């Protein structure tokens, strides 16, 4: 039945659309982690060098 | 024609390309923003060390 | 080889979640296959099948589907007697077969012409040299058989197949005073070199 196949895929394809969004939300979560990790690494490395100079 | 089923496949892949492309741009923007905030905090620490050094003098 | 029938327009590629597969089905089952492929796995779109070509036995078609569907699809295709034969628009493989076709078909002529000419020369020289050896065997044996001041005529016969025994008897009778074996000098040549 062509109509039942069209209904079945129109439902089931939404799982791939959901994963397609979830991968980008994982990359965005990694961007917020890497923001804090990079910021902390930069600040502490420079702060210690600056403190040693004084 | 087979184009009906092909566009139903491509619809989910197009969502992946759009969502991942925006997330890649957000990562690059965030790495620059992290450095710009780090540059403010290291100067605030430097100013405090400078004040302390002048007090010791 | 798929190189004869494959073209880019029948494929879905370059994708995170999407795949194309290729299947061969016997022509008697094609009318069932046209609907059955939509049911061999979950996450298969309707109208996913695109024919590349057909013959006296079978049809070969591309199938377009989501990446999770492929293993059940191929396994259930095999359960339903269909044969998987994947070739995902392999430009390098179709190019290599076409390049070798153009090369080998041309190199055959580049060998053939010189080979016929060289074989004609080598045939002529080898056949001429063969007869020089035959002439030397006749000459050397004549010189041995009669001594160094030789006076032998060199002669040719082409024997009649129906009367060669009578020929041997005549040749013996004409030369019985000179001494298989024969009292005269004898050698043979056969033109059936080509079978």
């Amino acid at each position: 039945s062509d109509a039942d196949v069209q209904k079945q895929i129109k439902h089931m394809m939404a799982f791939i659309e959901q994963e397609a969004n979830e991968k980008a939300e994982e990359i965005d979560a990694k961007a917020e982690e890497e923001f804090n990790i990079e910021k902390g690494r930069l600040v502490q490395t420079q702060r210690l060098k600056i403190m040693e100079y004084y | 024609s087979q184009s009906q089923g092909i566009q139903q496949l491509l619809q989910a892949e197009k969502r992946a390309a759009e969502k991942v492309s925006e997330a890649r741009k957000r990562k690059n923007r965030r790495l620059k923003q992290a450095k710009e905030e780090a540059q403010a905090e290291i100067e605030q620490y430097r100013l405090q060390r400078e004040k302390e050094f002048k007090a010791k003098e | 080889s798929l190189a004869e029938i494959v073209k880019k327009d029948d494929f879905v590629l370059d994708s995170e979640y999407l795949v194309t597969l290729l299947v061969v089905v016997p022509k008697l089952n094609h009318n069932d296959w046209i609907k059955q492929y939509e049911t061999l796995a979950e996450m298969v779109v309707p109208r996913s099948s695109n024919v590349l070509s057909e013959d006296q036995d079978s049809y070969l078609c591309n199938v377009t589907l989501f990446k999770k569907a492929v293993d059940d699809f191929r396994h259930k295709a095999r359960e339903n007697k269909f044969i998987v034969r994947d070739f995902q628009y392999n430009e390098e493989e179709m190019r290599a077969d076409k390049e070798e076709m153009n090369r080998l078909s041309t190199d055959k002529k580049k060998q053939f012409g010189p080979l016929v000419r060289w074989l004609k020369v080598n045939f002529s020289e080898a056949f001429i040299a063969w007869i020089h050896i035959k002439a030397l065997r006749v000459f050397v044996e004549s010189v041995l058989r009669y001594g160094l001041p030789v006076n032998f005529q060199a002669m040719l016969l082409q024997p009649n197949k129906k009367s060669v025994k009578k020929l041997r008897e005549v040749l013996h009778e004409l030369y019985k005073h000179l001494d298989e074996y024969y009292p005269y000098v004898y050698y043979k040549i056969d033109c059936n070199l080509l079978e």
